[PDB]
């Protein structure tokens, strides 16, 4: 997150941190995710695509810092890794950029609710907030596009949903942005999501609930003028989610 | 207690 505030997981209790193990001893951060129900976390397919070996990823819930522990955190193994069939990336966009991870702890249980672990709500079929709505994004991604490390403390920030008409303007992303995507930016192009925030949530209030409206997917640079962040439009993938989360 | 999606508790 470029700009934003530093926060704690009690402020985003559905945020999931996904890491990968390496033979050698290190564990490196990969992407964020969100908890939809006790056993499923949703993230982005582009985060796993190059290394789809589920046994090598670890998922932690209730985590406020990146490499140090938070009290109350839960560690899980990835029981199932469902990537989207039809996922495609081009010179910028990622299409159908959503993935599901079924988690299991070493004792065989799924997540348990606490003051730091809560689920986030799914929108109703093709139901979205109107553009102009302010939504928040959270994550452990870069703070400046030139950094080569990720922050240790969790960050958050607020961005506004913009319309497709605005996003598809030639000098923004043209037709690279489709109907299964949403664009969100900061009026002053000051704060935004960046690498590492990928897979994480875009939360807006819909019909009174905090709903998972988007998943951080792609964008040109970070906090660049006329280059919004593009999110997978969750409301349009509900059938796909259902298919696997029944 | 139990899960209530979208609810934070502070
Ligand atoms: C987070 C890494 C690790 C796992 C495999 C690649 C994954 O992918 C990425 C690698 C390099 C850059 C990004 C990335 C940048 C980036 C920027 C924005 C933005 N709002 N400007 C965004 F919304 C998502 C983004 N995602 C990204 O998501």
């Amino acid at each position: 997150i470029i700009g934003g505030e530093f926060t704690t997981i009690e402020n985003q209790p559905w945020f999931a941190a996904i890491y990968r193990r390496h033979r050698g001893g290190s564990v490196t951060y990969v992407c964020g995710g969100s908890l939809m129900s006790p056993c499923w976390v949703i993230s982005a397919t582009h985060c796993f695509i190059d290394y789809p070996k589920k046994e090598d990823y670890i998922v932690y819930l209730g985590r406020s810092r990146l490499n140090s522990n938070t009290q109350g955190e839960m560690k899980f193994e990835v029981e199932n890794l469902i990537l989207h069939k039809d996922y495609s990336a081009d010179t910028l966009a990622h299409h159908n950029d959503i993935a599901l991870l079924k988690i299991r702890s070493k004792e065989g249980r799924c997540a348990q609710p606490s003051r730091t672990i809560q689920t986030i709500c799914l929108p109703s079929m093709y139901n979205d907030p109107q553009f102009g709505t302010s939504c928040e994004i959270t994550g452990f991604g870069k703070e400046a596009s030139t950094d080569y490390l990720y922050p240790e403390q969790l960050k958050m920030t607020v961005v506004k949903l913009i319309s497709h008409r605005e996003c598809q303007q030639p000098h923004y992303y043209g037709s690279e942005v489709t109907t299964k995507m949403l664009c969100a930016a900061d009026p002053q192009w000051k704060t935004d999501s960046c690498q590492g925030d990928s897979g994480g949530p875009l939360v807006c209030s819909l019909q009174g609930r905090m709903t998972l409206t988007g998943i951080v997917s792609w964008g040109r640079g970070c906090a660049l003028k006329d280059k919004p962040g593009v999110y997978t439009r969750v409301s349009h993938f509900l059938p796909w989610i259902r298919s696997h989360t029944k | 207690l139990k899960f209530q999606c979208g609810q934070k508790t502070l």
